[PDB]
């Protein structure tokens, strides 16, 4: 197992994670090497394939071209998983698109051929033991689930030897519940993985714990004290949004819902819903027509991005903030969403002052609406201080900068990569 | 999958 930790039955959360020891705010529980892990397609040439250290003159594979190294080490040590690709996106071209979801489980498939006993990442919890929801499923689902066997098939026949169907849609399904997102220092997604062990973590919206990474080592430390006895808990969603949201989500993606503190005493629903305070006060249908339109354009947007110009997308935010202004206040969580979006659609349009512009109105609300430490606020004080520094406005870009740290220094830890990069941008001015 | 932001 770890050490000053256990797995257990949690009542009514099936198996969990239990301390054995006392952690302080900014301790690191456990480490969990990357079980099964896949670089982004958009972040290829940026990070090496193998170690996810980003760095400039990153060093290509001379067959496919489509995969980036530190140094031949790194591509020696990625041919095992680097072979279910590289041969056919250069067979399929432009053909070759399968979901990050088939990628990451091909190479599942193909690290249970290689390493059928348990792993260094298994020290608690086995992949094969993951919990799939299979029972769960709706005919949509299993659908989608059918869609991705179909890519695996189409795109990974040539080394891999697969399991009947029955044993790849409870793999898809356990992948989709297990699954790890990896994430850059500005959360910018850098891929996905299987941190069997760090999986073993139930959910909560007051999590006592913050998962980083450290290249593709998954790091756990406390964002809380933590007694012996206590169930360690991370936060598997977005926290800003309220508890219906919350858990609309949690059920839709992981089937069950929250009764953590927050989602039983509901305690920031009321400022995250925060309604403008006008001499005729809103009326409570207005405001639930606001909250069910506020996420329809939530949902719109989202689909939006991947095909509306820049101009159409900032239309989009610009236009939903105004009608949602009427009955909302700024610091309104629904408000925020679209801010962060339009912050978004500058910052890939080059435009350094309207981001700027977007990001000094969402900084101070998502301080309140977030837990202590969190990375959602850490993050915008760092894009913030870069934005700030990139503008000449020195003396404030530093001072964002060390607010990104001071947060950074307890969910990374002090002597982490990301916090020396920022030190250095601090030092250089 | 498990992340802070969507
Ligand atoms: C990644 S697993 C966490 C480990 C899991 N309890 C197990 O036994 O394998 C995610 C699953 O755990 C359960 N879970 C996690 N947090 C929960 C919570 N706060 N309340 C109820 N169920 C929870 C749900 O079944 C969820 O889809
Ligand atoms: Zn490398
Ligand atoms: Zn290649
Ligand atoms: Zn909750």
């Amino acid at each position: 197992g770890l050490g000053g930790l256990e797995r257990f039955c949690s009542p009514g959360k099936g198996r969990g994670l239990r301390a054995l020891q006392p952690f302080q705010v900014g301790d690191l529980l456990f480490s969990c090497p990357a079980y099964a892990y896949v670089l982004t397609v958009n972040e290829r040439g940026n990070h090496c394939e193998y170690c996810f250290t980003r760095k400039e003159g990153l060093s290509k594979c001379g067959r496919c071209k489509q995969a980036f190294y530190c140094n031949v080490e790194c591509q020696k040590e990625d041919w095992p998983m680097h072979k279910l690709e590289c041969s056919p996106m250069v067979v399929f071209g432009e053909n070759w698109n399968p979901s990050e979801t088939v990628r990451l489980t091909a190479r599942i498939l193909a690290k249970q051929k290689i390493h059928p006993e348990r792993t260094p990442s298994e020290k608690l919890l086995a992949v094969k033991e993951f919990e799939s929801h299979l029972d769960k499923l709706d005919n949509e689902k299993k659908d989608l689930i059918q869609s991705d066997i179909a890519a695996l098939h189409h795109f990974y026949s040539k080394h891999l030897e697969f399991p009947d169907n029955d044993s790849l849609v409870v793999l898809f399904a356990q992948v989709n519940c297990n699954g790890f997102t990896i994430e850059d220092e500005e959360l910018s997604h850098l891929g996905s993985a299987i941190f069997p062990d760090v999986a073993l973590m139930n959910h909560s919206c007051c999590p006592n714990v913050i998962v980083t990474y450290k290249g593709t080592l998954a790091e756990v430390r406390a964002v809380q004290e933590i007694k012996p006895g206590e169930e360690v808990f991370t936060s598997y969603i977005d926290l800003l949004y309220p508890t219906e949201d919350r858990n609309d989500r949690l059920r839709d993606s992981y089937f069950f819902t929250c009764e953590c503190q927050e989602c039983t005493t509901k305690d920031k629903d009321k400022a995250k819903v925060e309604i403008r305070k006008l001499s005729d006060p809103p009326k409570a249908e207005a405001i639930r027509d606001m909250v069910r339109y506020a996420r329809n354009v939530i949902e719109e947007f989202r689909r939006a991005k991947h095909y509306k110009s820049p101009s159409e997308l900032l239309e989009i935010c610009e236009l939903s903030q105004e009608k949602m202004s009427s009955v909302f206040e700024d610091s309104n969580v629904y408000m925020l969403h679209m801010m962060y979006q339009a912050m978004g659609v500058c910052l890939y349009m080059q435009d350094w002052e309207g981001a700027l512009q977007y990001g000094q109105k969402i900084i101070k609300p998502y301080s309140k609406h977030y837990p202590l430490y969190s990375l959602n606020v850490a993050s915008m004080w760092l894009k913030l201080g870069r934005l700030y520094m990139g503008l000449e406005h020195k003396a404030a870009g530093e001072k964002a900068l060390k607010k990104a740290i001071a947060i950074m220094e307890v969910a990374h830890g002090k002597d982490h990569p990301y916090i020396s990069e920022i030190k250095q941008e601090i030092e250089s001015h | 999958l498990k992340s802070k932001k969507g």
